[PDB]
RNA sequence: UUACUGUUCCCUGGGAUUGGCUUUGGGCUUUUCCUGCGCAGCUUAGGUGGAAGGCGAAGAAGGCCCCCUUCCGGGGGGGCCCGAGCCAUCAGUGAGAUACCACUCUGGAAGAGCUAGAAUUCUAACCUUGUGUCAGGACCUACGGGCCAAGGGACAUUCU
RNA sequence: CAGUGCCGGAAGGUCAAGGAAGUUGGUGACCUGAUGACAGGGGAGCCGGCGACCGAAGCCCCGGUGAACGGCGGCCGUAACUAUAACGGUCCUAAGGUAGCGAAAUUCCUUGUCGGGUAAGUUCCGACCCGCACGAAAGGCGUAACGAUCUGGGCACUGUC
RNA sequence: CAGGGCCUAAGAUCAGGCCGAAAGGCGUAGUCGAUGGACAACAGGUGAAUAUUCCUGUACUACCCCUUGUUGGUCCCGAGG
RNA sequence: AAGCGAGUCUUCAUAGGGCAAUUGUCACUGCUUAUGGACCCGAACCUGGGUGAUCUAUCCAUGACCAGGAUGAAGCUUGGGUGAAACUAAGUGGAGGUCCGAACCGACUGAUGUUGAAGAAUCAGCGGAUGAGUUGUGGUUAGGGGUGAAAUGCCACUCG
RNA sequence: AUCCCGUGUGAAUCAGCAAGGACCACCUUGCAAGGCUAAAUACUCCUGGGUGACCGAUAGCGAAGUAGUACCGUGAGGGA
RNA sequence: GAGUUGAAAAUAAGCAGAGAUCCGGAGAUUCCCGAAUAGGUCAACCUUUCGAACUUCUGCUGAAUCCAUGGGCAGGCAAGAGACAACCUGGCGAACUGAAACAUCUUAGUAGCCAGAGGAAAAGAAAGCAAAAGCGAUUCCCGUAGUAGCGGCGAGCGAA
């Protein structure tokens, strides 16, 4: 029925699936939490950090 | 309890209305799950208890936002 | 009690907690190529448009042969040989030149995308375990905290 | 193993929420004709309804399963005197009571017939059998021992008489 | 002599911990809980009502006081029992 | 109902019909109705909250008790037989939900009792009596619940 | 319709948003998801003042003297 | 402003105008149980180094990564913990009953139980009501209205 978000990120470290750092895939809300958030293998795309970094 | 710590979002009373409309009493309960958050300003997990809406609401507006006006952390 | 209406236990599906791949194939996509014997005929007339020059040495007509389709009428097509042409109102035909173009519908194939379906899969949250580990003035083989273990694994557990 | 239960199948059919191609309806900028009185069709968008197809278990369906729930049939004929039928024909179900026991804590009619016991016993024991309606783990049949058990006849003993 | 000042069984209450409309439920170390384990008194007198309690005689246990020494402690602890 | 209005609805219509074409009010006192326990007395019952295992029903801990006699198993040991036992007698041995029987526990027959001496006794008999036994002190389990060698019995003379 | 809640998705903010009893337009009102605030108001185990077409000894408080007493129940509780 | 040492009479000595008895405002003491509070506890008791646990404040500062922490330790101060007649708010929330039975409904969100607080509480300053006219935070009484409406369109509930 129902999609859940698929949220955009950006990175700290090299990703061995999808980026070296630069890419903006959003990869999912499953996978920002626990991978990405604890391991800080990634940084949420904050309007704040773009315009200013 | 099984009420959310960063809502106060307590079960519902609800009546289960049948198909020959009898009404029995059915509490009705949130769905606050266990879970290990990792809080970034310690670097650190801590093990919480979140009513999914609240899960949603700390990813969109952060962790300790929530945590203040909840005042709950330590 | 196999009377009526329901509740609970239990079983299943949808959503939430819920994630990595990399494939198989169902339904939309978007770019890559054949497809055609109403009859008057240069003769297996594809409809609809731009429509007077395209196509050539980043190398054709022609014949020597390979393959695939087939109504054995012929069609697409690799190789080599060849070396100065196959071409348009030139007339037929409801509709035009195989000069050429955008595609395209007649349908068919594939790498490209959505959401599923299925399959195995690993690891980050989940369940479970640990005489193991260290301590706080003492232990915690007094439940339990952190820590790494080892199984399990996005299934189960819970909530609707 | 017919019905039900349970288990294993689940190929096909019915199969909910939900998902969903379309389709439909309202509202509606601007549009259009008439005596008098007002409609109609209608961009967008916003709200509705119905919905092809998809949607698991379940059930239908298919097999195993009775120390799982339970059930175990009638009518009509013939044999060597007459009879009773060893044996046959018919509708039937899923099949038609096996072994043992039997008028039985189960037989109504019924103090059933017969034998023993008694002077005389509707009680009692042993048999026969038309078991109204016994019967195999709601077990069948029998058992030595045991019973403040129910039941029949004894000897001794007595105011029970 | 009996109990408490010692110990713990069944059980109870349980800090913290977990769970739950509220009360409260489960639960660990602890704390209580003896009907049990440790621990030291007998005879004879007296007398209206008490006596293994008062009296006489002889005993026993615990803590001090005195002497000589060793200087080495008591706890938490690991063991026998 | 819009509406019209001494009329209006029904209809082609007066037609025809229906209803209209007018009335007080306030209070006190009675009657009666309505909601309230509603004239008084009387249920078995229902639901919520709490108190109950000193009776009794299981269990747990920890103690205590069971006169007196009888029988006599298995084992073990001797007169023995079989490369090896298999069994016969003796003796020791002391078993048994064994035997007879007091305390103890409980209830079967009979009489007394039935305004009892006693809300189930007394008397004469009666069963068990080392066991699936009794009993003492502390505890455990609860009202659609507890416990139950199962009667729906017991849960403090009260229990479908 | 408004009004608060469980599950999941999850807007805009003033050339906006909500309400005006589905919904859509136009108009009118009010502008959410933060908080506080006196009075008029319901009450009596009580205190003070007053009143009674209220009782006056099985009535009035259950209680006109050691009345929640004696007593009864293990207990809650009953109760002269 | 005089006589007095509570009820009833002595009793024994007292006290008082160098204010007794007495009546007021403020004080002081207030053994033991009880929130009960030093620890246990069968309440008004025992053992006690004399004194809870929760906040708060000041200091020591576990764990892992001496990080940062929280937890623990201590010296602090002294504020919360109990009580309530009825009224109130919140959570949970029945049933007998009425419907001449009864499952929707009604008794009713009443009773009761738990949790707070006040002398009152709750509500409250407009994303309100209205209706081409106006209002202006809440809360109560009257009245609209037993009307509109809801309703096995039944019993009945009943606004603004």
């Amino acid at each position: 029925k129902k999609v859940k978000k698929i949220r955009k990120i950006i990175l700290k470290e090299d990703i061995p699936d999808l980026g070296k750092k630069g890419q903006l895939l959003d990869v999912r809300a499953g996978f920002l939490r626990n991978f990405l958030l604890p391991l800080g293998k990634a940084e949420v795309v904050t309007p704040l950090l773009l315009k200013e970094m | 309890r099984r009420i959310c710590p960063f809502t106060g979002k307590k079960s519902n009373k609800a009546n289960r209305v049948s198909h020959s409309n009898h009404k029995t009493k059915r509490l009705q309960f949130v769905n606050l799950q266990y879970k290990r958050v990792w809080w970034e300003a310690g670097k650190r997990f801590v093990k919480l208890r979140l009513s999914t809406k609240a899960l949603k609401t700390i990813e969109k507006n952060g962790l300790d936002a929530v945590a203040k006006k909840a005042g709950i952390d330590l």
